[PDB]
């Protein structure tokens, strides 16, 4: 008896984590500056 | 090549072996490689063809691709002498055979 | 046909002993080395 | 035939990439030629 | 024609000619062919770790010497360099296509779309996911 099958919402989901930001990290001298590779941990060069 | 005495069997030799095989696959072929194509995309080139004796100029596009070419490096100088002798085989057969 | 053309091109027209000999001791020492080709141009 | 804004553009990219790899290819390769050839010639060992 | 290892750039992703994203060669190149190409009413144009590396594969020479024949002279040699990349000349929305390209200082002389790298490598020993092999200097 009674049967209306409407509001059932079985899923019973958890959350999702499909979220976005806009914090900026350009960065522009990573991609500008350049990129070497030494081994000691001080480094020198004369002038 | 030599198993009638010079075998080969030295690691000091074949641990050389290896070097010149990688300068002919990453190396030689590519270049090779390289200039038939190259070739192959620009320029009118000419063949003395014998039978009318008189370059032919070979629209160069006409060639075909390397798909079905393939190329071998490190000839010996003396290939020739041994090609002739497998003709003059080949050549004493043929003859052997009248059909 | 290939073959006379890039040996000529390679032997008789360009140094090819030079090339390949820089390409080798050139090479051992400095860990790679290279060699390169072009359609060159000239005019007088 | 290319626009100079798309030229101007192309200098910056194309710049910028020279930039990395000249830091790359001295840390990785220069570096050890230069010595490699002064060890070949037996400068190096000092 | 051989050129020396002292005047090829790659990126570091690479591993091969097929693979590589930007490449470049510094060349030796007169002032004629540049003439040839661009800013003739112009002709007065004027990276040491390549000289130097180059240079003490010997010590007689030094590439960046003064050789004596005055600038002007249309037969000048001048270093340029020529790039191949793979980038958005076009709109990012195209295919991302392989260029040859030629500067000099702020002048580009020619492009051209290419299917391929002109060059070729020699190598003994080499090493497995990477561009670059061994040598016998690692090695003794």
């Amino acid at each position: 008896t009674l049967f209306v099958s409407y509001d059932q919402n079985g899923k019973k989901l958890s959350f999702a984590n499909w979220i976005s930001v806009l914090s900026p990290q350009d960065t522009p001298f990573v991609s500008m500056t350049g990129k070497e590779s030494i081994n000691q941990t001080i480094f020198s060069w004369q002038t | 090549a030599y198993a009638t005495v010079g075998l080969m069997m030295n690691a000091a030799q074949n641990r050389l072996r290896m070097v010149c095989r990688n300068i002919a696959h990453n190396g030689m072929v590519e270049l090779m490689r390289g200039i038939y194509n190259l070739i192959r995309e620009n320029g009118e080139v000419p063949i003395e063809v014998q039978t009318p004796r008189g370059m032919i100029q070979v629209n160069p596009k006409q060639l075909p691709a390397r798909h079905n070419l393939q190329v071998v490096v490190a000839i010996s100088p003396n290939e020739k002498a041994e090609r002739a002798q497998k003709l003059i085989s080949l050549k004493q057969l043929i003859a052997a055979d009248a059909q | 046909v290939a073959t006379k053309l890039v040996n000529q091109i390679l032997l008789r027209d360009n140094p090819g002993y030079n090339i390949i000999s820089s390409a080798a001791q050139e090479c051992l020492v400095t860990r790679n080395s290279f060699i390169k080709y072009y359609w060159d141009e000239q005019t007088s | 035939k290319y626009s100079e804004e798309v030229l101007d553009e192309l200098r910056v990219d194309l710049q910028r990439r020279f930039n990395y790899a000249q830091g790359y290819v001295d840390m990785a390769v220069k570096g050890y030629a230069r010595e490699a050839w002064e060890y070949f010639y037996g400068n190096l060992p000092a | 024609e051989y050129v020396p290892s002292e005047q090829i750039f790659v990126d570091e992703h690479a591993t091969s000619f097929a693979d590589a994203q930007y490449f470049c060669h510094r060349v030796r190149r007169s002032k004629e062919d540049l003439v040839a190409m661009g800013f003739p009413k112009d002709e007065i144009e004027a990276t040491t770790q390549s000289t130097v590396a180059w240079s003490r594969t010997d010590w007689r020479q030094d590439i960046d010497a003064d050789i004596g024949t005055d600038t002007e002279d249309i037969a000048s040699m001048v270093w340029v360099y020529e790039h191949y990349i793979r980038t958005g000349v076009l709109d990012k929305n195209k295919e991302s296509k392989l260029y040859q390209v030629i500067q000099a200082g702020e002048h580009i002389l020619h492009t051209e779309e290419v299917t391929h790298i002109p060059f070729v490598t020699f190598c003994p020993y080499p090493i497995p996911g990477s561009f670059y092999g061994q040598s016998v200097y690692d090695i003794t």
